[PDB]
């Protein structure tokens, strides 16, 4: 919401202005990754022992 | 001067690979592309043979 | 009404003063409807335009651009001045004054420019502040047409010359248009840009049709319904005026919108529409010149 | 003030009613006075005559024909516009929403016009009930008589048809200011031209009197003026018939108390002068603004007042 100032003179007489908008969010993602050979695998669960 | 001084040197020879093709002499975009809208009788004196 | 409060310029002379006490109904034009305005803008320096005082066309122009509104009190620091034009119509029944003939019951009173009559009379002069100000004069429809259409008539008698316009017959008494002296080559100096306008604006219309219909009906229903009602009225005046005058499509159809336009600017210019009307009630149902007159806001 | 509502016709989807919700400030010419409308009779499928959509000759012709009406507010199942024609009679001064290119100034007549531009935007589809909706431009008289002439002029000159080269003038381009404003050039029908060339023939005819040739002995004089003033060098156009027609009296008086010279501005003015008006439809609002802005930018709403 805006101020005004009252002004004489032939300036034109000045009207509050009221205002409004919104903001679209905006989105990413983010990733990492990682692995597991083969013989790990296997160990991690049972097998191997 | 380029990088790293080195005073360097354009030359006219150097417009061969622009000028000495033959994208030079295609006019056919420009003389239809101003052809549109027909234009006002010229006294084709110098243009009539 | 909507009333719009001129403000007085700073301290203005006794007799100024009094000047202004006697503009009680009459008509100002406004230039803008803001509530607050100035004296300077009202006054007759602000229709200055091309560096000059304008004429009776310039005028004629600027009384058709702004808002004129009768002065319903003077007071000292304020003119009060309610436009014409806002509100609803047939109501803000508001005073005016008469000038010259009567204004009876109705009639719809126009405000012409002041130098058809008396020129300088009613400039009201404030020396104090050092402006002027000059009054319409609230003549009724009718009667506002055939005057500014009989001064240009004579105005092209004028021009060149080698049956009196100027008796006019209102009402009761031979009304006058001549003030004699030197007041018709002040008039007729500003009435000619106007008579100009008018000469030019009929000259280049004739020779438009003139040159067009036989420049037309040559290449259906256009050449026989035309030449039907036309006989021995357009046709016998194309051979009269190229009797005693000279003779292109081309060029035709854009001097026939250049013209068309400029016909019609002059008759906005003219016809003066009426501002307001008369409506009485409880009087007297004429009112004798120089006396307050009702009026209402819409024909 | 008698408004006329007008109905909004079952759903017409959520992007339809957005559209419709900024409508507000335009015009609508109703084919009626009424209390009780359908929305139907306002669209552009109402303008079609038999069979066939007005030309852009055809809809001043339509607009001449029918009352226009300024959308005051839009409500869910109406539409309310007081039809200026009659219901004009408001204390304040209803708002028009300029639409157009130009910029209406303080005290501007304002006469409307269908959509005449090169670069345009006066569709308005809304899909769920088929119907559409022209709205008229918004301009001041001397641009809109100007246009309308232009209009009038290349729908007759096309039709002599101009014998002469290919090559004809523009009179489809203008300015208002500065700002080049180009007309749309498209199609001219028989009958939209002809109403147009026959109304401006005739009035054309009836301007002219037995006092009008007094004044014809005047080209002469005129062009002596071309020369020796500034001011009547410009009033002669360059492109000047009258500067033409130079490259008397003929006794004839009947009587000598007629006063002709007087007749004949009274005959000329009715007639001639009053062309803008009978070819096109005349101003019955004019800019005003209270709050004392002086000039209306495009796409603002202007404070309107009753006629000129």
């Amino acid at each position: 919401h805006q101020p005004l100032i009252a002004r004489d003179g032939p300036h034109p007489v000045e009207q509050p202005v009221h205002n409004y908008m919104t903001k679209v969010i905006d989105r990413r993602a983010l990733n990492a990754a990682f692995s597991l050979a083969t013989e790990a695998i296997a160990l991690l669960t049972g097998e191997a022992l | 001067w380029g990088k790293d001084h080195q005073v360097l040197r354009l030359s006219m020879e150097n417009a061969v690979g622009t000028v000495c093709h033959p994208s030079l002499m295609n006019i056919d975009a420009a003389v239809g592309g101003v052809n549109h809208d027909p234009v006002e009788a010229a006294n084709p004196y110098g243009a009539y043979v | 009404c909507f009333e719009a409060d001129i403000a007085i310029p700073s301290g203005i002379s006794r007799p100024d003063a009094a000047a202004l006490q006697r503009c009680e109904g009459r008509v100002v034009f406004l230039p803008t409807i803001r509530r607050q305005l100035a004296l300077a803008d009202v006054a007759h320096e602000s229709f200055v335009s091309g560096g000059v005082s304008p004429d009776t066309l310039g005028l004629l122009l600027a009384y058709r651009r702004r808002f004129p509104a009768v002065i319903t009190r003077v007071l000292p620091t304020r003119i009060v001045a309610c436009p014409v034009d806002l509100g609803l119509t047939h109501a803000g029944t508001v005073n005016l004054r008469n000038t010259s003939p009567v204004d009876l019951c109705n009639g719809d009173p126009v405000s012409l420019v002041p130098p058809v009559f008396e020129g300088q009379a009613t400039d009201v002069r404030l020396e104090s502040l050092d402006l002027t100000l000059r009054f319409p004069v609230p003549l009724p429809t009718p009667l506002a047409r055939e005057i500014v259409a009989r001064l240009v008539a004579r105005g092209i008698r004028d021009l060149n010359p080698d049956p009196d316009l100027n008796v006019l017959y209102y009402n009761g008494a031979r009304l006058s248009l001549v003030a004699d002296v030197q007041q018709l080559a002040s008039v007729n100096t500003e009435l000619r840009s106007l008579v100009l306008n008018m000469v030019y604006s009929i000259t280049e219309g004739t020779t438009l049709i003139l040159t067009l219909i036989p420049r037309l009906l040559a290449l259906g229903y256009v050449n026989a319904l035309l030449q039907m009602q036309s006989v021995t009225r357009e046709a016998a005046q194309l051979i009269h005026p190229e009797a005693p005058m000279l003779m292109r499509r081309l060029p035709l159809y854009e001097a026939l919108v250049a013209w068309l336009a400029h016909a019609g600017q002059l008759g906005d210019i003219l016809a003066l529409a009426p501002a307001v009307r008369v409506c009485t009630f409880d009087g007297a149902a004429v009112v004798q010149s120089g006396d307050m007159a009702p009026v209402i806001r819409y024909p």
